[PDB]
RNA sequence: GAGUGGUGGAGAGGUA
């Protein structure tokens, strides 16, 4: 499938119930097309391929752009072998780097 | 609902129910441009949507009502 | 079917950071949460930080 | 509103680099406040000059060789990640090491320039083998603070690189070690208060009153907007 | 496009002709240095549709204006090569 | 109105930007294996036009993006015009379908418009930038 | 080294055949960084031979999973060694034992989750002593393949690239030996003949994969006899 | 054997020693075991699993 | 089953085993408290175990 | 060499004896110190009479 | 905060 | 009408 990533996990005490660290490379690369939606819609972006590049050289901007998109929009944190009903569940991502 | 969805769930009734009301009126907003009448405080549609509903601004026979009285005034 | 052949060697050097897996001899691995600095690391009445 | 002030009062200096200090009179209670937010301060944030660019004379990487010495190019770069500079007018100063003939090359070989001070004269960089090869590296010290590598360095620099200027991780904090300790005062009216014995370990560049001045002041400024707003 | 049951039964060789779109007739896959497909082998474009987009073997017909015509030089049929599989 | 050399200039330029930004569309024809190896074998008219290194493309995509926000029209003609590859024949015939002799002309003097906005700060934004040099050799 | 060890690190160390263990004990007669020679003893020389070893050493050659492989010498000038004695340690070795991970501080208590389950929790100052950065030797390769339209053209005259990529380049499309380079850099400036013999149109140069970085250690280049090289080669 | 050698080093004893907290200054209620482990670094680092 | 999967697994229980746990004579016992926020007030001046 | 100065962003007054400062930002590892301080002087430091 | 800050009123610059 | 190939398949080893 596609929109899909991979990391290894580790423990964040200081987090909330509903949240999951994403790291920075896997969220600007998982939200992409959003990210390109989103600099089209702020008048940046007017082409795919200068939305593309500016993904690409990833500018301040770009970041502030995928802070926003991100804001209460879940990821499903799969674990296999999923073997009984809650090895998927939802959590609303918050960012880290890492 | 920003948390926990249960109190919609209590407005509505079922889960199904309330992922298809919320996904109504979250596309009613996406395309249509309705104003969302819960203020906003920078939320996306589907929290909107859900807040809407965990008010009591909006249920299922509210929204058919709605787009049926829009519909005959439009016609 | 080929001309030449150049070949190349990059040499990344690679720091620890969270994720990177350790272990002890006795079966102990583990995964590295925090790189937590100096001052938050416990010490000891000496003042030698663990 | 009974309290009182300390005052730095006997600074001994055990050796050039580990030396204590005492703080008195403290009031009851503060001193392991006092002793660990010092502590916290003179260990995360303090200036100290550091090597930061290394320019060795034909040599491209650092992971190369070079016949003559015996010390490979990435020990020579730790060896001089290591090294304990003082200067005191510029921010950023550039030193010069030229030596030949068989033996090691210690720090004290630096054609060292009027503002600089190298505070280790047994430090070893090289040991050079033969008596025809020859070594002239051109160091780079910058000062700041913290913890800045190589990584975000790469990064940040806007600038172009030429190709031998090797890039060593900036160590920037002069202080190792340091534990602090409240005693029972010697007051001759008083039992209720102590002292606070500081017993830092630097690098040799940082002089402790002025350290724990410094220190003092970054408290002093961080609180400044308890102070002044609400 | 709708379909709501899906029937299954044995296939009579008329319905596998009315299926089929040309015999092929040698086994011969491709050749070897021009890599276009043989006439009636195993991967036949005038059996089997076009291998560009909106093309025909001899590059007459370049567009989508042709939208489906027969090229008389190779035979085959200008399409998307969405039918090629 | 404009010299020749500075208009066979500007349509090499965005011709060239033309095809940048046309490489980049998902909708597009996607060739399968045996016509790949037909066209690495024997091309015939498959050419393509040359694009830039996309900075330069930058520069030039952000001052179209600063002076061509007021006009959606010219901005869709020339995208429809250098993108696609079609002529101001077929465009006009495209706009007047939804007279068309003057929707030729107003196609062609609104982009001999947007043309002579875009020359001169084209000018300046080329020749205000620094070129980054080659790589040396400190000892 | 490991503090607490079994003694067959010695064992490990010599008998896997990574040091530059000694053939005839003697004394060393000029140690490099490079490369370690040695005078053999009078007693324990051969009459026939000359009585001078010469032990090379491998300088930071890349292993099977990538890690690198280097040869530091032990020995430094005017020191006696004996027969079976190490003289340069491998990839992981401290003086002939063998030496695979650092031995650090540690402390068993739970530290306010950040340990939870089988998780480590690592001061700054082994981030900032380097105890642990390894170093990670890869490999790309470039080949001149042979279309029927020509062969395939390693040059620095690329079409449809600038000075955003070029620049690091020397003028014959090859990397320097040294030059820093990070993800989506042109390595080997790689074209082929798209027509038939621009119409070179096809680029097809190296391009370092996103998340290496790094510097160029060496750069290899093999020829066939019916190409006539070129200035770099 | 080995608590002849702490004793040698001038040591705790049984190898516990009581451990102050970086974070809050304070002390930690009851003695911590510090020593040396040696710790690896196994090759599965998670620039090349992400 | 109808019981919870998000029980705390071995560290948060270790830390509630020896907040609930109790001693005998340890320091500061007896004393008579307003509530919370005086005993937390009490624990982290350090004069009450 | 020069330090991050913070605004006083929130106090958010649940009632007349409750607040919550919200304050931000810090150095790294410079809202412990900040906070420790003021707690041990707030509880075991502060005039008042009773 | 103004406690702390006359208490450490004395060595400052 | 405007860049490009592993999946395919085998074998061996590894992680949870
Ligand atoms: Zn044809």
């Amino acid at each position: 499938v596609d929109y899909s990533g991979r990391s290894v996990i580790t423990v964040g005490p200081y987090l909330r119930l509903h949240q999951c660290g994403l790291p920075k490379k896997m969220a600007l690369e998982l939200f992409k097309p959003f990210i390109y939606g989103k600099l089209e819609l702020r008048g940046l972006a007017t082409t795919i391929k200068a939305a593309k590049k500016m993904v690409e050289r990833e500018e301040a901007v770009v970041w502030d752009i995928l802070d926003e998109v991100i804001r209460e929009h879940p990821v499903l944190l799969n674990r296999a072998p999923t073997l009984h009903r809650l090895g998927i569940q939802a959590f609303e991502p918050v960012l880290i780097e890492g | 609902a920003r948390v926990t969805v249960q109190d919609a769930v209590e407005k509505i009734g079922n889960r199904f129910d309330l992922v298809l009301v919320a996904a109504r009126r979250a596309r009613q907003m996406q395309v249509g441009g309705k104003d969302p009448l819960v203020p906003e405080e920078n939320d996306k549609t589907t929290v909107i949507a859900l807040r809407e509903i965990e008010e009591g601004l909006i249920n299922n026979q509210i929204l058919d009502v709605r787009e049926r009285q829009e519909q005959q005034e439009q016609e | 079917g080929v001309l030449k052949i150049v070949k190349v060697y990059l040499a990344v050097k690679r720091r620890i950071q969270p994720g990177d897996k350790m272990a002890g001899r006795h079966g102990n691995k583990g995964v590295i949460s925090k790189i937590n600095p100096i001052e938050d690391m416990p010490y000891d009445e000496n003042g030698t930080p663990v | 509103t009974e309290f009182l002030k300390p005052r730095l009062v006997d600074i001994e200096q055990v050796s050039s680099t580990h030396a204590k200090v005492t703080l008195e009179p403290l009031e009851r209670g503060f001193g392991h406040t006092l002793g660990n937010a010092l502590r916290r301060i003179l260990l995360s944030s303090m200036p100290g000059c550091a090597v930061t660019e290394v320019e060795i004379d034909g040599v491209l990487h650092e992971y190369s060789t070079k016949e003559g010495v015996q010390e490979d190019i990435l020990e020579i770069l730790l060896n001089l990640k290591g090294l304990a500079v003082r200067v005191q007018g510029k921010d950023e100063v550039i030193l010069t090491l030229n030596k030949s003939g068989i033996g090691p090359v210690t720090a004290a070989d630096i054609t060292h320039d009027g503002d600089v001070e190298i505070v280790k004269p047994q430090h070893v960089i090289c040991h050079l083998t033969d008596e025809n090869a020859s070594i002239s590296m051109r160091i780079k010290v910058q000062r700041g603070r913290g913890y800045v590598p190589a990584s975000t360095r790469i990064h940040s620099e806007e600038d172009e690189r030429p190709i031998g200027r090797l890039l060593v991780d900036a160590c920037y904090s002069p202080v190792e070690r340091i534990a602090y300790n409240v005693e029972a005062a010697r007051v001759e009216q008083r039992t209720d208060l102590d002292k606070l014995v500081i017993e830092m370990e630097t690098n040799g560049t940082i002089d402790p009153e002025e350290a724990i001045r410094r220190a003092a002041t970054i408290l002093a400024e961080q609180l400044e907007a308890f102070v002044d707003l609400r | 496009e709708e379909f709501d049951a899906i029937k299954i039964a044995l296939a009579s060789p008329d319905m596998i002709r009315s299926w089929s779109f040309g015999e092929v007739k040698k086994p011969e896959t491709i050749n070897y240095r021009t890599f276009k497909p043989e006439r009636d082998g195993l991967f036949c474009a005038r059996i089997f549709g076009p291998v560009k987009d909106y093309e025909c073997l001899c590059g007459k017909y370049k567009r989508l204006k042709h939208r489906g015509v027969i090229c008389e030089k190779c035979g085959v049929e200008v399409t998307q090569t969405k039918v090629r599989r | 109105n404009l010299t020749k050399e500075q208009h066979e200039w500007l349509n090499g330029w965005l011709e060239l930007w033309g095809a940048w930004v046309y490489s980049g569309r998902l909708e597009k024809r996607m060739s399968s294996v045996i016509a790949k190896f037909m066209e690495s074998v024997e091309p015939g008219r498959v050419m393509t036009r040359p694009m830039c290194n996309d900075d330069d493309g930058m520069l030039i995509s952000q001052v179209v993006d600063s002076v061509m926000y007021i006009d959606k029209k010219a901005f869709g003609i020339l995208l429809s015009y250098y993108a696609h590859g079609s002529s101001k024949h077929a465009i006009a015939s495209y706009y007047h379908r939804v007279s068309l002799a003057t929707c030729r002309r107003e196609v062609d003097e609104i982009l001999n418009a947007s043309l002579f906005m875009i020359y001169p700060v084209l000018d300046s934004a080329f020749k205000n930038r620094k070129r980054v040099e080659k790589i040396k050799h400190v000892a | 080294k490991p503090l607490v060890g079994t003694g067959m690190e010695r064992a490990v160390a010599v008998d896997s055949g990574v040091t530059a263990v000694a053939k005839r004990g003697g004394v060393v007669q000029y140690v490099d960084a490079s490369r370690i020679v040695i005078k053999v003893n009078e007693d324990e020389m051969y009459p026939g031979e000359a009585g001078i070893d010469i032990y090379n050493l491998t300088k930071y050659t890349r292993s099977n999973q990538n890690t690198c492989i280097n040869q530091m010498p032990c020995v430094s000038l005017g020191e006696p060694v004996e027969r079976g004695d190490v003289l340069a340690d491998g990839p992981s070795t401290d003086l002939g034992e063998l030496a695979l991970g650092q031995n650090m501080r540690v402390a068993f208590m739970p530290w306010n989750g950040y340990n939870f389950e089988d998780s480590i929790l690592v001061s700054e100052r082994v981030v900032q002593e380097d105890r642990f950065t390894t170093i990670h030797i890869q490999e790309l390769a470039c080949v001149s393949r042979d279309t029927k339209l020509g062969p395939e053209e390693i040059t620095a005259d690329i079409p449809n690239v600038g000075e955003a990529a070029l620049s690091k380049l020397d003028e014959s499309g090859i990397v320097y030996i040294g030059a820093e380079v990070t993800g989506g850099d042109i390595l080997v400036g790689k074209v082929t003949p798209k027509g038939e013999t621009a119409s070179d149109v096809k680029d097809s140069s190296l391009r370092v994969p996103n998340g290496v970085s790094g510097t160029v250690i060496d750069v290899q280049v093999f020829t066939r006899d019916g190409v006539e090289k070129d200035k770099r080669a | 054997e080995i608590k002849e050698l702490l004793k040698l080093g001038d040591l705790p004893t049984s190898g516990q020693i009581r451990l102050y907290d970086g974070r809050t200054g304070e002390q930690f209620e009851r003695p911590v075991t510090v020593g040396y482990m040696y710790m690896l670094k196994l090759n599965h680092l998670v620039d090349d699993k992400m | 089953n109808g019981e919870p999967i998000i029980v705390p697994s071995q560290d948060v229980v270790l830390g509630l085993y020896y907040m609930t746990r109790d001693c005998v004579n340890a320091k500061g016992e007896g004393m008579v408290l307003t509530g919370p926020k005086e005993a937390e007030r009490l624990y982290r001046s350090g004069l009450a175990s």
